[PDB]
């Protein structure tokens, strides 16, 4: 190779493959020894002056250096990395804010040990989109809406490549099936001294929704004791308040609620928790 | 590797009719990554529909596609004089970029009887050391036709080449050129040379022959 | 407007090396994926190589692995393709793509690459005429034959371009001798063979040969 | 016993490409790597390219990158060097060498080399002119406008060799070379001793004799 | 990358003396240096590899020392068969392999005076269009010499070419020849031609002139 003062090269190989590592432009009948991480190898894996590796695994990656026989004079260096070809990515778009834009996440099912390159292209019919990204994460560009009730479906495609292969995937959807708000926060329960079988339950709206007045939501309330394991399902109308009348006398409870728009979207995840027992007269 | 099979090989239709093409794969196409192309004789391919259901920028509204998984069909509303070309399909998602065999669309007309002519080798080529006998076919239709060579009632095989031209612009006919290549030592040994051509527009095969040494 | 221009292809011998170039214009070359698609004479398309926008990831087909090398330059908006150790099954017309939706959106005009040891030789013309003299049907046929020429193409004209009705020039065929061959025929009435003269003009620019033949009964 | 021969070098215009051939013998050709070092006339050596013992690693210099191509066949023991897009500055003696197997590496074997002349001027015939003055005197004849080298200059059918000084060829701006030869004999000879020079040229088929006298 | 610098570029010394050659590099190289010997008309020959190890078949008078950035090629006793050009090659960075500019060794002798002569154009040179008058230098030492061309004490520049010979095998002298190329117009416009040489062994420049029409 080049001068021994150089940095080692980067060479990627497959898992279970076979590859030979020569000592640069040296001859075949030259005295050459190899060392991995400072440990010398056995002469059984040397085909003259080259290094022959059979059955590459995850433990064969590292710094392979070429030295003179029984010496510390460096000749050639190379960094070997073992990885797998990429698989079909898992693309999923979600509209956390219906009046505003949406976002799309993607990830590989089987992890790879080498860096990857991703490129996403979003189409609204025959037009082009930019999807300027502003997240704290990556692998998202947050496509922003421009028209409403356009009846035209969106097309998103993400392509991934590697030093050993490449792959791509694409999905299609509308502007209504990807709508899913965030669960409400600070769901607190309070006792009621006025009634024996009562519990004050009040929640809020998700902070991500910028325009809730023009697009109301429907809440699904679930209240259940801690020992019966029999959950109850009660769907509510417009409002962030409820009143239960058939709860326990003294035992604890867990109440969780979700959110969903009036005509579009899907049901959201449940809230964190709730714990309160009704008042006891003594 | 996924093999793309198109059917049929050649589609003969008149301008103003509906032309539906097909391109069947070996496995299911992932994410509907199928494209259609159009290539004219002597030009570059032209992308028509990407994703098997989305037209490209500038492509007319008469082109339309559909399909799911393995069986995809390309349907044209009505044919135009500039719509007769070769179309291909592209597969991606489960293998590297591969193309199909191709489908040729030609103009349909009435059957025509060929006018067969035969030409003996010239004296210059004979004195050089080779003898080529050419049998000419002119203004025939359709393309399906074969020519039989007979050298003194002996069928010849493996020593003949055929060349055909494209469709004409006015009458939309064909013309084929079959040649029999023999050396000087093989030409003067025989006496007669015949060219028998059969065709759909002919009741019985026509035979054109000449005798060596009298012309 | 958007366009792709190819250059750097020509006739070469087996075992030599060539280098193609694809210059882009009208679009952002630094933010697009480039491809190479070839097409053999009388066959379908075939993908050859692929390179991304940054230029580190490169892909090739199993038929050209170890012999071809793709490269690009984002500053000059060009696309190179180093072809080494060319064989007989490498004769095709290469193109360049853009891969908008995995569909090869843009294409170029192409470039013909011929890999053979044909030992370039000038053409030869032989007159073709029916040896029988029959005036039964009022229409006859004449022509001139061209054999043993390399490379393509060859333009054939009659009467110095003064005759174009009834002329049928057949495509060139590849014989086993490594040289091409074609033929030209003209359909004229039978009475016009005794007074009017019919000459075919054959030219070959790669060899600068102009040979005309007097074809008549 | 190790022999290294080269072939494929003569005058070629800068518009055509050339190919060199190097056949090795006397050692294991498949175990050694072959080098290529050129040397222009009147200058030092210059490395060009290097190929591995098997044929996987090939490196070229920035002065000939993209135009040269090196290959080798371990079965027939022949080294190839496809030189494309030749130019006049590429003129010089190319040498075929092989690296060593010890440490550090060096050039162990060498060949006799071949000459590759690259100029647009084609073959031309020489024209001679006598040179005479107008103690000890000096006589000679001038040779100009010839291509290519070499040219044999003698005096009196080779019977006179003392005092002959033939100057090397000078590449003029016209694409042709020129040289001269002077003979110094005592001044008591110009009365009876007449001298003539013999100029020979094999490629251009030229043999010219000129009687030099004032 | 690595540039090699030799010092000096030329050395003159007699036999039996100690000659030292220095080769300087651009960076720090441990021992990756090789010394070669190339004679006029023959291929170079390796003398010392690793800058300190003599090759088999090399006399013991050759030696090499130095490391890091500066090296040294020394010869104990100079022999008549040792006058040649020596190069130093580095084997640290590949590619590229860089060589030195060369160091040619010459024979040492006493300073001698040249014998200058002029030759007017011949009669066959007149009817062509150009006239070339030459000025001869013979048997001078050292090679460093400068000649003058003046037509009626007029200085010329860029219209003359000169070439020097190698060292003679008997007394190791030099000979130089310069040709003045002028067409017939400038040749017939002037009449007097001169040539003066400047040398170390000459107290005053030697004058050898002629005028047109007199010879
Ligand atoms: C070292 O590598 C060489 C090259 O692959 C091996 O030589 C091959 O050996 C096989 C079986 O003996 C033959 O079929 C091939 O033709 C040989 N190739 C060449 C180029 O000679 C050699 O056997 C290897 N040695 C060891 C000890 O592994
Ligand atoms: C040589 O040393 C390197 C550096 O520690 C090793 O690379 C690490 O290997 C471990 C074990 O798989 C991983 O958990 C680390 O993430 C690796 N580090 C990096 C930076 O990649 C390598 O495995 C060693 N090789 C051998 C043969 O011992
Ligand atoms: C993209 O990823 C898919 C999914 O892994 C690959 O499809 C697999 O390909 C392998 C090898 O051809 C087969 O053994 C599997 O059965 C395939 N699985 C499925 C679900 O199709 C596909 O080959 C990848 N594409 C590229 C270009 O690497
Ligand atoms: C593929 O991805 C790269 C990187 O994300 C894109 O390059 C970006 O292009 C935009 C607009 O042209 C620039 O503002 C960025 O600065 C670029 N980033 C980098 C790292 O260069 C490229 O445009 C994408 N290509 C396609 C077809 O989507």
């Amino acid at each position: 190779r080049h001068s021994p003062q150089e940095a080692p090269h980067v060479q990627y190989e497959r898992l279970g493959s076979d590859v030979t590592l020569p000592c640069g432009t040296a001859n075949w009948d030259a005295a050459v020894t190899w060392r991995v991480n400072g440990t010398d190898l056995a002469p059984d894996l040397l085909n003259g002056s080259q290094l022959v590796l059979h059955g590459l695994e995850l433990g064969h990656s590292g710094l392979y250096a070429c030295f003179h026989r029984d010496s510390w004079h460096l000749r050639h260096q190379v960094l070997l990395h073992v990885g797998l070809p990429p698989r079909e990515p898992v693309l999923s778009c979600r509209s956390n804010t219906y009046p505003k834009g949406f976002y799309c996440s993607w990830h590989l099912p089987t992890p790879t040990y080498i860096p990857n390159t991703f490129n996403v292209t979003v189409l609204h019919g025959s037009k082009i989109m930019v999807c300027e990204k502003d997240p704290a994460l990556k692998n998202r560009c947050h496509i922003r809406y421009m028209h409403l009730f356009s009846t035209i479906k969106y097309k998103v495609s993400i392509s991934v490549s590697n030093a050993l292969g490449h792959n791509a995937t694409a999905i299609t959807f509308d502007e209504f099936t990807i709508v899913k708000p965030d669960p409400p926060e600070n769901v607190v329960a309070r006792p009621v001294p006025s009634n024996p079988r009562r519990l004050e339950v009040t929640w809020q709206t998700p902070s991500t929704w910028p325009d809730p007045e023009s697009f109301p939501l429907k809440f699904f309330l679930r209240y259940r004791p801690l020992i019966l394991d029999q959950w109850q399902h009660v769907e509510l109308s417009d409002g962030t308040a409820h009143t239960i009348t058939d709860a326990y006398a003294g035992k604890e409870y867990i109440i969780q609620v979700a959110a969903k728009d009036n005509e579009i979207g899907t049901w959201s995840d449940w809230s964190v928790a709730a714990h309160a027992t009704p008042w006891t007269e003594e | 590797e996924i093999v793309l099979t198109q059917s049929p090989g050649t589609l003969s239709l008149s301008p103003g009719e509906r032309a539906t093409l097909s391109c069947r794969a070996s496995q299911s196409v992932s994410s509907s990554y199928l494209a259609w192309y159009q290539q004219k004789p002597g030009q570059a391919p032209r992308l028509l529909i990407y994703g098997a259901s989305s037209r490209a920028t500038g492509i007319p509204d008469r082109f339309s596609g559909s399909g799911s998984g393995t069986d995809f069909t390309l349907t044209i509303s009505r044919l135009e004089p500039e719509d007769f070309a070769v179309y291909y399909c592209q597969q991606y998602g489960s293998s590297p970029w591969t193309f199909g065999q191709g489908t040729k669309v030609e103009i349909k007309r009435t059957v025509a009887a060929p006018s067969v002519f035969i030409f003996p080798p010239s004296d210059e080529q004979l004195k050089s050391g080779t003898a080529s006998v050419v049998c000419l076919l002119n203004n025939f239709y359709p393309r399906e036709a074969k020519v039989q060579w007979k050298v003194d009632n002996a069928l010849q095989s493996g020593n003949s080449q055929e060349s055909v031209t494209e469709q004409d612009s006015k009458d939309s006919t064909y013309s084929l050129s079959s040649t029999l290549t023999l050396s000087k030592a093989d030409y003067e040994k025989h006496k007669v040379y015949a060219c028998e051509v059969t065709h759909q527009g002919l009741s019985s095969p026509v035979t054109k022959s000449f005798n060596r040494g009298e012309c | 407007q958007v366009q792709l221009v190819e250059s750097g292809g020509g006739v070469v011998q087996p075992g030599r090396s060539l280098r193609l170039s694809c210059v882009a214009s009208g679009f952002t070359f630094s933010t697009s994926v480039m491809h190479w698609v070839r097409q053999a004479p009388g066959k379908g398309l075939e993908w050859v190589a692929n390179i991304w926008y940054d230029g580190i990831n490169k892909f090739y087909v199993d038929s050209v692995k170890g012999r071809f090398t793709i490269s690009r330059d984002n500053s000059k908006n060009t696309l190179y393709l180093q072809m080494n150790s060319l064989r007989a099954e490498d004769t095709a017309v290469y193109y360049c793509a853009r891969e908008f939706w995995s569909a090869f959106d843009l294409w170029g005009q192409g470039t013909m690459v011929t890999v053979s040891s044909a030992s370039t030789k000038g053409p030869s013309v032989f007159p073709l005429a029916p040896c029988s003299r029959s005036t039964s049907e009022s229409t006859a046929a004449l022509g001139c034959l061209v054999k043993d020429y390399f490379p393509e193409p060859v333009t054939v004209s009659w009467n110095s371009g003064a005759l174009t009705s009834g002329v049928h020039t057949f495509p060139a065929v590849l014989q086993s001798s490594g040289l091409y061959s074609l033929s030209s025929v003209v359909t004229v009435p039978s009475s016009s063979l005794g007074t009017k003269t019919y000459t075919c003009n054959v030219d070959h620019k790669p060899s600068n040969t102009k040979v005309d033949k007097r074809v008549e009964s």
